[PDB]
């Protein structure tokens, strides 16, 4: 597998919008540079689908930051999320006057 | 001037955000080569959408 084909596959995994049109052979030259090769190899190993934040979530998070609400650190999130039963506890539809 | 700046952002992204040991990080001069042609748009994407 030519270094270039690996790179293009990684990009597809990372949901790059123009990734389907890219031919691997066009990037084989990037791996010929003895000095950059270690970095590119690293990148193609380190970057997976779990690392990808869609533009929507990033915008939403920036909005959250801008909203002046404190961004909970990982420890705090862990504490609070524990308290979260996966189970679809239907959003307590606040007993909509309708429910009452 | 634009290539040099992106090369710095990529370095920062690689070292600060993805945790690449500073010692293994290619020289800014060397990273500038990655922003040649169509590769430039790709790495811009990577810096923006790919996080730890």
């Amino acid at each position: 597998m030519s270094g270039g084909d690996r790179f293009v596959q990684t990009l597809q995994k990372l949901n790059y919008p123009k990734g389907a049109q890219l031919d691997g052979e066009d990037f084989d030259w990037l791996f010929e540079a003895v000095d950059l090769k270690p970095f590119l190899d690293w990148f193609c190993s380190a970057a997976s689908e779990q690392n990808v934040v869609p533009d929507e979530k990033l915008q939403a998070f920036n909005t959250l930051k801008e909203s002046g609400k404190p961004v909970l650190d990982e420890k705090a999130l862990d504490e609070v999320l524990k308290t979260f039963s996966i189970s679809k506890v239907p959003a307590i539809e606040e007993v909509a006057i309708e429910k009452l | 001037m634009e290539r040099r700046s992106l090369a710095q952002e990529l370095k920062k992204w690689a070292v600060e955000e993805m945790g690449l040991p500073a010692q293994k990080a290619p020289s800014e001069e060397m990273l500038q080569r990655l922003f040649i042609g169509q590769c430039g748009d790709i790495w811009k994407f990577i810096i923006r959408h790919i996080h730890s």
